[PDB]
């Protein structure tokens, strides 16, 4: 019966290690980075690093002594309806979309629709990052391309009073940016009742505040699920 | 465009042959067999310790030790008889989706979103579990893996191809192609000469480990196939799909044999496993419940309904003395009958 | 078994009308959301429109919102796409896609390459 | 367009395969089931005395 | 021999109120206990506190019958000193245990909502178990003054008091003052400070609708205000009696004037045992759903 006691001791040690790995595991937040080739999500990784057929890449960073693990799906086929289910428990989904490419601003919108309507993603708040704002601003100012050609409703759309344009920002670029933001928000609010929320942000690839924005979004998400868990809401 | 017409007409010929190979349905012949009745399974044991959702588990030849993979990065080998944790392996990638137990029990395999199959040795000289090999070459995430022996391993990937690898060389001995979709799950035959696989294309394919060619394809499903399992005799297999329907296919018959579905079931099937005798077909569903049906009469015989989340993996011991079910609640549950 | 065959299309001058049909076999047409997608010469698989199971929900792209219309017939288990006021840039191969799983509002991979549940497609020239 | 040739050849190999009637397969499955039912604890609950998971 | 205290409602109001409290609380305090146990099963820390709270309340209920007798027989204890030192001890002290556990719940909610990412160490089940054990030990110790002193007394008039003597002693006066300042006001201030922080954190949230924020504000303010209503009348009377005694202990007239309001204030404090299972449970959709599921399971 001595071997039984040895097995029990081994199980106790394994349980202690498992508990240490549970403190550690609930001490870090997991994020899913999604985007297309047009989106500069790779540049976002190479800029937030400041803090092979691999298949998936991992980027670990820290903000306010809080550790965040981001996973970028690297080598997978265009089909994604299956492995996406692996991320049904991530803290947030950072979706990077090129706002300066109208031809594929509708494919990105369809991808967002799919993500928002997915059964296994109903409880995950999606962090919307409208990347490459400078390209969109220059494209709009040039006037060579018109958003109305791809989204006719842009002609009827008007800038809401809630907008907070940056100083020196042209009315037209603000109108286009907020039109895209409202286009995404329409799908965001089409489905979902207080379970997952969308956070639109005007961001560029070369920016040092993306990590801070992600940290704030995660703080808000954890706060909301604490409100639900602690019976306050 | 002549090749497309040739394919269409030969497919019509195959369908004509298959219907010519259809005299009576399985219900008609099995209408006179005594029904199983009601199968009331009790939760004999509950295994806890996993930090996140279990995705895969597999029993061993000993029918006592079971390996389970969790997406928190842990591969835990539990002793079912005593509930004690025998091994706990920290994985290099957290998003593990499949694991396997070698028949000899000296090695354990796993894989996931990273296109690598990790093989770890359980009988190291130092007594410390160490990774023995990292098979690489797949262009998609690893979905399923099974051991032919301690040196040969069959795996499936999301690149629509399967692969038979020799562990010692660290090279894929054979590559299997023909699926147009993501390969979900593969099942080895009892004699380990042929294996079946389902690849999200409303079809399943049979493959030879020695010849590396596809023998037969079955296309009775309406959606992606998530799980595949062989009949104990090795002559037939069962496939569950997202269409909330299970289907039984006999290799010689070359067509669907029986369909298990019900109106109230409108959710996909995640796992499927036959019993020792093959009379009872066990399937896990996204509705948080496991259903065991009669393999012959096709009527639902029992339901477990003990998990708070979707059932992700289902397995039956080689001796059929217990059933291990792992769901996304971070808990495996061992069920057994009573008398 | 799962087949989605498209019929119709051809060489039509701009400003005409064209009704393309989608015949479906090997599955229950009434329990699946349907989509119409397009691929222009040298371009990717661009999405065009989508219709739900019951037809109470319908969506299009900006380029065809006020031009194309979609419909379904569960009794005949078919899809219909009527194009009016065609434009020269509408020439493409149009495919008729089924969503992966039944009883879902999520259609994730209906535009992916080598998609299993997509039809061969019909050529439209204008 | 080697894909068409490969598909045609694979389906041609599949077509030239000997097949047996559904009745024979069903009879074989039934015979196997009745020839192994008594050895299945799940189908036939054995007494708790010999059940390891008692 | 004492003050000729007398009341025309002490035999009507306290008994009926205690009977109603027992009847409505015992089922609701068992239901809340089950809900808290369920919460702990899901590894939720809060449930632990919600359990202890309920347990304390239950204990209170279990001692009310005897007191219903004490008041139904015109303030006459008839079962001896030990029965007093046990039942009246619970009845005079576990309300402060309940207040302490409400304060713990408020502090935990503040730590969770206002500081979601910073205090994982404190927000654990076993930490809550240790905190609850410490709370129980400290409350039973800081309230053990009466077990060291006589607590049954017979008057020139008919009543045979238990756990009170209106010609009070110095020790009981100081104990009442400590109860007023340490037992009630300090935990209440901590709770109202935790709920203010919770509301402040909620206001900043962008994923919360204005209706949800209004509901949260209503719930927090109701918690604070109902606790105040339950525990203010009795404690203010205690403070006034202690103040007048400490300077003028010979003023028996104050005591004779307050007797009735004192023992109807003491009865009114009992409403907290009913409020707690209704405000920390049965008002949240999840807790109510668990309650209904348990009721259906035990009914079938
Ligand atoms: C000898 C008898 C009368 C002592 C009664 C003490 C009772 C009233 C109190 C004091 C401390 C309390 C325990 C403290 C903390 C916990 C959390 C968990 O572990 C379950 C209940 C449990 C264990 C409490 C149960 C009730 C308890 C034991
Ligand atoms: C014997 C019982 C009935 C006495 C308890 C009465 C309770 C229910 C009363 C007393 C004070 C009242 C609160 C007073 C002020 C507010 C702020 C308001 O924006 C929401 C309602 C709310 C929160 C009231 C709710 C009901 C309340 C808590
Ligand atoms: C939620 C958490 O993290 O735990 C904090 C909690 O322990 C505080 O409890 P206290 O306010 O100190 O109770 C003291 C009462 N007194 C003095 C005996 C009357
Ligand atoms: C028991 C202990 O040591 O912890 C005490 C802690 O809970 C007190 O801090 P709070 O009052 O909760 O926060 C401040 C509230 N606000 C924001 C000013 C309204």
């Amino acid at each position: 019966s001595a071997e039984d006691k040895a097995a029990v001791e081994r199980s106790k040690m394994i349980e202690k290690q498992l508990q240490k790995d549970k403190q550690v595991y609930r001490a870090t937040h997991r994020l899913l980075l999604l985007g297309a080739d047009n989106s500069g999500k790779s540049t976002i990784v190479k800029q937030m690093r400041i803090y092979k057929t691999s298949g998936i890449f991992e980027t670990k960073f820290q903000v306010d002594k809080v550790n965040f693990h981001m996973f970028d799906v690297g080598a997978q086929r265009d089909e994604r309806r299956k492995w996406i289910q692996c991320f049904n428990d991530v803290t947030a989904i950072i979706f990077v979309v090129d706002s300066s490419d109208y031809n594929r601003l509708q494919e990105a919108l369809n991808d967002f629709k799919s993500i928002w309507n997915n059964r296994w993603l109903r409880t995950i708040s999606v962090i919307l990052f409208l990347n490459k704002q400078d390209l969109l601003a220059e494209k709009v100012l040039a006037g060579k391309s018109k958003i109305e050609d791809y989204f006719p409703e842009f002609a009827r759309y008007t800038t809401p009073e809630d907008a907070t344009p940056e100083p020196g920002e042209d009315p037209r670029v603000t109108r286009a940016k907020y039109f895209i933001r409202d286009e995404f928000l329409r799908i965001s609010t089409a489905s979902g009742d207080g379970r997952h929320y969308c956070y639109p942000h005007f961001t560029c690839s070369v920016d040092t505040e993306n990590a801070r924005r992600i940290f704030n979004d995660c703080r808000d998400i954890i706060q909301r699920m604490h409100l639900r868990q602690y019976e306050l809401l | 465009d002549q090749l497309r017409q040739e394919a269409e007409q030969l497919k019509n010929q195959i369908r004509d042959a298959r219907k010519a190979c259809a005299d009576a349905t399985l219900s008609q012949i099995t209408n006179n067999i005594d029904p199983v009745g009601r199968i009331q399974m009790r939760t004999r044991r509950t295994l806890r310790g996993h930090l996140a959702k279990i995705y895969a588990m597999h029993w061993g030849t000993d029918s006592r030790l079971l390996v389970s993979a969790s997406q928190d990065g842990k591969l835990i080998i539990w002793d079912s008889y005593t509930t004690n944790k025998v091994h706990a392996i920290p994985l290099r990638s957290s998003w593990v989706m499949t694991c396997a137990y070698a028949p000899s029990g000296n090695y354990v395999a796993c894989g996931g979103l990273d296109n690598i199959c990790s093989i770890y040795n359980l009988k190291t000289r130092e007594g410390n579990v160490r990774v023995s090999r990292e098979l690489a070459g797949h262009t998609g995430y690893l979905s399923c893996c099974r051991f032919l022996d301690d040196n040969q391993i069959v795996t499936s990937s999301g690149d629509t191809t399967c692969a038979l690898w020799d562990i010692e060389t660290g090279q894929q001995t054979t590559t299997f192609t023909g699926h147009t979709g993501d390969v979900m799950s593969l099942s080895l035959a009892p004699d380990t000469r042929l294996f079946v696989s389902g690849a999200c294309d409303a079809s399943a394919k049979l493959w030879d480990v020695r010849e590396g060619m596809c023998r037969q394809t079955f296309t009775g499903h309406e959606s992606d196939i998530n799980a595949i399992c062989f009949f104990p005799n090795g002559n037939a297999f069962a496939t569950g799909s997202d269409d909330a329907t299970c289907r039984l296919f006999d290799l010689r018959a070359d067509q669907e044999l029986m369909t298990y579905s019900h109106d109230n079931i409108i959710c996909g099937i995640t796992s499927v496993s036959f019993s020792k005798s093959g009379r009872l077909l066990l399937a896990g569903y996204d509705d948080f419940n496991c259903n065991v049906w009669d393999a012959l009469k096709a009527d639902r015989a029992g339901v477990l309904a003990g998990h708070d989340n979707r059932v992700s993996c289902l397995g039956v011991t080689d001796d059929g003395m217990a059933v291990a079910t792992g769901s996304w609640d971070s808990f495996l549950k061992i069920w057994n009958g009573s008398s | 078994q799962v087949q989605l065959q498209e019929s119709g299309g051809g060489l039509v001058q701009p400003g005409g009308s064209l009704r393309l049909s989608c015949a479906a076999s090997g599955f229950t047409f009434s329990n699946y959301k349907m989509n119409w997608v397009r691929q222009a010469p040298g371009k990717g698989l661009e999405w065009v429109s989508d219709i739900s199971q019951s037809g109470a929900s319908i969506s299009y792209t900006g380029s065809v919102k006020g031009r194309f219309t979609i419909s379904r017939d569960n009794a005949k288990n078919t899809l219909y796409l009527q194009m009016n006021s065609l434009k020269p840039e509408d020439t493409a191969v149009y495919y008729c896609a089924r969503c992966p799983a039944p009883f879902t509002r999520d259609c994730f991979d209906v535009t992916s390459t080598t998609y299993a549940y997509r039809g061969q497609g019909t050529q439209v020239t204008v | 367009i080697a894909q068409a040739r490969k598909l045609v050849e694979q389906l041609k190999m599949e077509a030239n395969i000997d097949r047996i009637k559904v009745s024979k397969a069903a009879a074989d499955l039934m015979a196997y089931c009745e020839a192994h039912a008594k050895e299945d604890p799940l189908l036939t609950p054995v007494p708790a005395s010999e059940n390891p998971f008692r | 021999e004492g003050c000729h205290v007398d009341s025309r409602v002490d035999h009507l109001f306290p008994p009926s109120l205690y009977i109603f409290v027992i009847g409505v609380g015992l089922p609701t305090n068992c239901l809340a206990l089950w809900a808290a146990y369920r919460q702990v099963q899901q590894r939720n820390e809060l449930g632990v506190y919600l359990m202890n709270l309920s347990i304390a309340d239950l204990l209170y209920i279990c001692t009310l019958p005897l007191w219903v007798d004490y008041f139904l027989h015109h303030d006459n204890w008839i079962h001896g000193p030990g029965s007093c030192k046990l039942f009246g001890f619970i009845f005079y002290t576990n309300i402060y245990i309940s207040i302490a556990f409400l304060c713990c719940i408020s502090v935990d909610r503040y730590l969770a909502v206002a500081h979601p990412l910073r205090f994982a160490r404190l927000r654990r089940v076993k930490t809550a178990v240790a905190v609850s054990s410490v709370v129980w030990a400290t409350e039973l110790g800081a309230n053990s003054a009466p077990l060291f002193h006589d607590e049954l007394f017979r008057d020139r008039y008919n009543h045979t008091f238990c756990f009170e003597k209106f010609p009070m002693e110095g020790w009981v006066a100081w104990m009442n003052l400590y109860r007023v300042f340490v037992g009630f006001l300090f935990p209440w201030a901590l709770m109202l400070l935790s709920y203010r922080g919770i509301l402040r954190a909620v206001r900043g949230s962008v994923s919360t609708e204005r209706q949800e924020k209004a509901k949260i504000k209503r719930l927090a303010l109701s918690l604070i205000a109902i606790v105040l209503v339950c525990f203010a009348p009795y404690h203010v009377l205690l403070l006034s009696r202690s103040a007048i005694y400490l300077g003028r202990p010979w003023d028996c007239g104050f005591e004779e004037r307050v007797f009735s309001a004192y023992h109807s204030s003491l009865a009114f404090t009992s409403l907290n045992c009913v409020a707690d299972p209704i405000l920390y449970c049965l008002v949240n959709e999840g807790a109510r759903s668990d309650v209904a599921k348990a009721l259906h399971n035990l009914l079938r």
